[PDB]
């Protein structure tokens, strides 16, 4: 690689990482994993917002690229890093319970948030030509944005239960 | 007369760096909280 790309975390949504990663890890806490707002779902809502919010829009090549590239990825990418350990239990629960539940569902915002976290080590491993690179870093800022705009709507931290002693042990 | 930037090839690469990726975990940067230990004391 010659150029680390550096995706750039939205500062509006670093506190939200921070209480997520903390609410997770240090909290113990877990919300009931059935995502009524999955992430393809989340897709649809980006891919039909560029074309509502502008009038002439015919970047759907890229935009149907994009959510195909990303759906993929997510679900490529599902259960590696996309999780903390502390998620391992619902990993473990959605497979073993659902061998035919897609990896890029059952799983809300909050995965394909975590997502965009570990893609920016990620990007350090693809040499993206300017081009693609500025475009892309667009596409994803304008994901960022609109995940950003609706920090207090979209994402919840108030539902959460402290997962229980003996799902503790199916994580550590 | 302009070629557009071109996103196929960039998610191929992606896809194709995360089919790579072992199951590890999941970290946040320094930044953010740093759940690294650094190897000194020595």
């Amino acid at each position: 690689s010659n150029a680390e790309v550096k995706v750039k975390i939205p500062e509006e949504l670093k506190p939200w990482l921070v209480d997520d990663w903390d609410l997770i890890t240090r909290q113990k806490q877990l919300f009931y994993l059935p995502a009524k707002k999955n992430v393809d779902s989340i897709l649809e809502d980006y891919a039909n917002y560029r074309k509502s919010r502008g009038n002439t829009d015919n970047k759907e090549y890229a935009v149907n690229e994009v959510v195909a590239g990303i759906k993929e990825y997510f679900n490529v990418m599902l259960g590696t890093q996309l999780l903390y350990k502390f998620e391992r239990p619902q990993y473990a629960e959605i497979l073993a319970d659902h061998p035919d539940a897609p990896m890029s569902q059952v799983y809300g915002a909050p995965h394909l948030l975590r997502l965009f976290v570990r893609i920016g080590a990620m990007l350090a491993y693809t040499p993206l030509d300017e081009k693609s690179l500025a475009l892309l870093l667009n596409y994803l800022h304008d994901f960022l944005k609109y995940l950003a705009k609706n920090s207090a709507t979209l994402f919840s931290a108030s539902d959460y239960e402290v997962a229980p002693p003996e799902y503790h042990r199916k994580a550590v | 007369d302009y070629v557009q930037p071109q996103l196929r090839r960039p998610f191929e690469l992606l896809i194709a760096a995360a089919m790579e990726r072992n199951p590890t975990q999941f970290q946040l940067p320094n930044e953010l909280t740093c759940t690294t230990a650094l190897p000194g004391s020595s």
